[PDB]
């Protein structure tokens, strides 16, 4: 449903300080 | 959490603190998976070798927290437990195999900017993200090492480690229901969960649908952030059938 | 007394 979508981040299209580190590791 | 950093506000809205009623203290971490269900590690509630066997009335769940010790008025929500469900094959006698437990809340918690559930992985998401090198995120209010306690929730990103390396790092028997994560000595970077972080979530953000999934539960480790050692996590997807069975039945 | 007391409504 709406699980895993954070109100203060994904919901308003804002990224947290280190989530990019995770994305970059998913090669 | 060792070698981590302060979490941002609302960064891990599924984070749950398992709080002991008396004496009032941090017992473990946990995660919110729905308005009435909380996921944690079985050893947080049951570990006979240490005379640990908590019942519903012994603890409370605190949701929406950031500060470790302060009562966050108008932000956090405290819930009582209706029932605890420990995996019937949880191996507390040996290696903590199947280290998983569910807690049903007496009343549904209201979601907010600070309280929101995490997703549980499907077979495909698990197969795609559970690969050596891929990083997950661990959060908790546990020890900063073998020192003191943090003022606020800590976070650290760690890479999943190859199974042979996990196995060769310890004398404990590793099973398919566990995976390990952490940096290798040659990688330089550090980080690990520590005392008090047990039961908390190891999450990954799917690059396919941009949703956060809980792939593991902080289970066990030998020391914290030691070179050549790795933290071990309960493989959530491998135990999802049990999770679904419990929720469907109760 | 490491933690701040919580409302009595949750002892
Ligand atoms: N508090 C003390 N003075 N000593 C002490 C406390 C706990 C243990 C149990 C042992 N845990 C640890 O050594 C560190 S906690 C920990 C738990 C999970 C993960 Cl993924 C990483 C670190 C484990 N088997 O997980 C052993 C000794």
């Amino acid at each position: 449903a709406d699980c895993g979508l954070r109100p203060l981040f994904e919901k308003k299209s804002l990224e947290d300080k280190t989530e990019r580190e995770l994305l970059e590791s998913y090669i | 959490i060792v070698e981590g950093s302060d979490a941002e506000i609302g960064m891990s809205p599924w984070q749950v603190m398992l709080f002991r009623k008396s004496p009032q203290e941090l017992l473990c971490g946990a995660s919110l998976i729905s308005d009435r269900w909380v996921l944690t590690a079985a050893h947080c509630l049951l570990y006979p070798p240490w005379d640990k066997n908590f019942t519903e009335n012994d603890l409370l769940v605190r949701i929406g927290k950031h500060s470790r010790t302060r009562y966050e008025r108008n932000i956090e929500k405290i819930s009582m437990l209706e029932k605890i469900y420990i995996h019937p094959r949880y191996n507390w006698r040996e290696n903590l195999d199947r280290d998983i437990a569910l807690m049903k809340l007496k009343k549904p918690v209201a979601f907010s900017d600070y309280i929101h559930p995490v997703c549980l992985p499907d077979r495909e998401t698990a197969a795609s993200l559970l690969q050596a090198g891929y990083k997950g995120r661990v959060t908790g209010w546990g020890n900063l090492k073998e020192k003191g306690q943090p003022s606020v929730l800590q976070v650290v990103n760690l890479p999943i480690v190859e199974r042979p390396v996990c196995k060769d790092s310890t004398r404990i028997r590793i099973t398919d229901n566990m995976f390990c994560a952490g940096y290798k000595p040659d990688e330089g970077k550090r980080g690990d969960a520590c005392e008090g972080d047990s039961g908390g979530p190891f999450v990954m953000k799917s690059p396919f649908n941009n949703r956060w999934y809980q792939m593991g539960i902080v289970s066990w480790g030998e020391g914290c952030d030691r070179d050549g050692k790795y933290g071990f996590y309960t493989h959530v997807f491998r135990l999802k059938k049990w999770i679904q069975k419990v929720i469907d039945q109760f | 007394g490491d933690f701040e007391e919580i409302p009595e409504e949750y002892a």
